């Protein structure tokens, strides 16, 4: 409902604002539930 | 793990919010309406607090329940980890301020 | 696939993006059905 109500140029911020948030999640879900122990990753630094 | 219960459609509320009316000015000056939510749950237009963030904030936390607690927030690793300055610092990627 | 148009309709989500695709509300959408076509007895419209 909301994000239908933009426009062009706060929907490209929002975008943008968007994939920033969910790489800090997508990141942190991935090192503690799924990368493989055998790689000694504990930040988003080691992730990438 | 690190606190992360990420909820994207509360994101994209929030944040739409913030791009239509970056102030809540519009809150401020229309108070039927904002006054039909707690404050509690306004907080989150700000804040970032999904519903499930929103439900540990105000979760009652006893002797009775506090190892299951443990195991329901942070999940079955290991509280004498959890106490770890390093650990924790890394599990919540902390500043050491 | 019908879309329901009446102002007063809950939405799903191809009424989002047609709200999205024009960056209108459903009051103003429901307005232009009527616009479009004065005979529809009521709101929903099949996705042709």
């Amino acid at each position: 409902v909301l994000t239908a109500g933009l426009n062009s140029q706060q929907a490209n911020t929002l975008h943008a604002f968007l994939d920033e948030s969910r790489s800090a999640a997508l990141s942190t879900y991935y090192i503690r539930q799924v990368a493989k122990a055998a790689a000694a990753i504990k930040s988003r630094d080691d992730l990438y | 793990s690190g606190a992360t219960p990420y909820h994207d459609a509360y994101e994209n509320v929030r944040e739409v919010i913030q791009l239509q009316d970056p102030g809540l000015e519009q809150l401020n000056a229309s108070p039927a309406i904002a006054g039909l939510m707690h404050q509690a749950s306004l907080l989150g237009i700000n804040a970032s607090i999904s519903p499930e963030l929103f439900n540990i904030l105000t979760e009652e936390i006893t002797e009775g329940n506090a190892e299951e607690l443990y195991k329901k927030n942070f999940g079955n690793i290991e509280p004498a980890s959890l106490a770890m300055p390093e650990y924790l610092k890394r599990y919540y990627n902390l500043s050491d301020e | 696939e019908e879309i329901d148009l009446n102002s007063g309709s809950t939405g799903d989500w191809r009424k989002t993006i047609l709200k999205r695709a024009f960056n209108i509300d459903d009051v103003s959408l429901f307005r232009l059905l009527k616009i479009t076509d004065h005979d529809n007895k009521d709101g929903k419209i099949k996705n042709n």
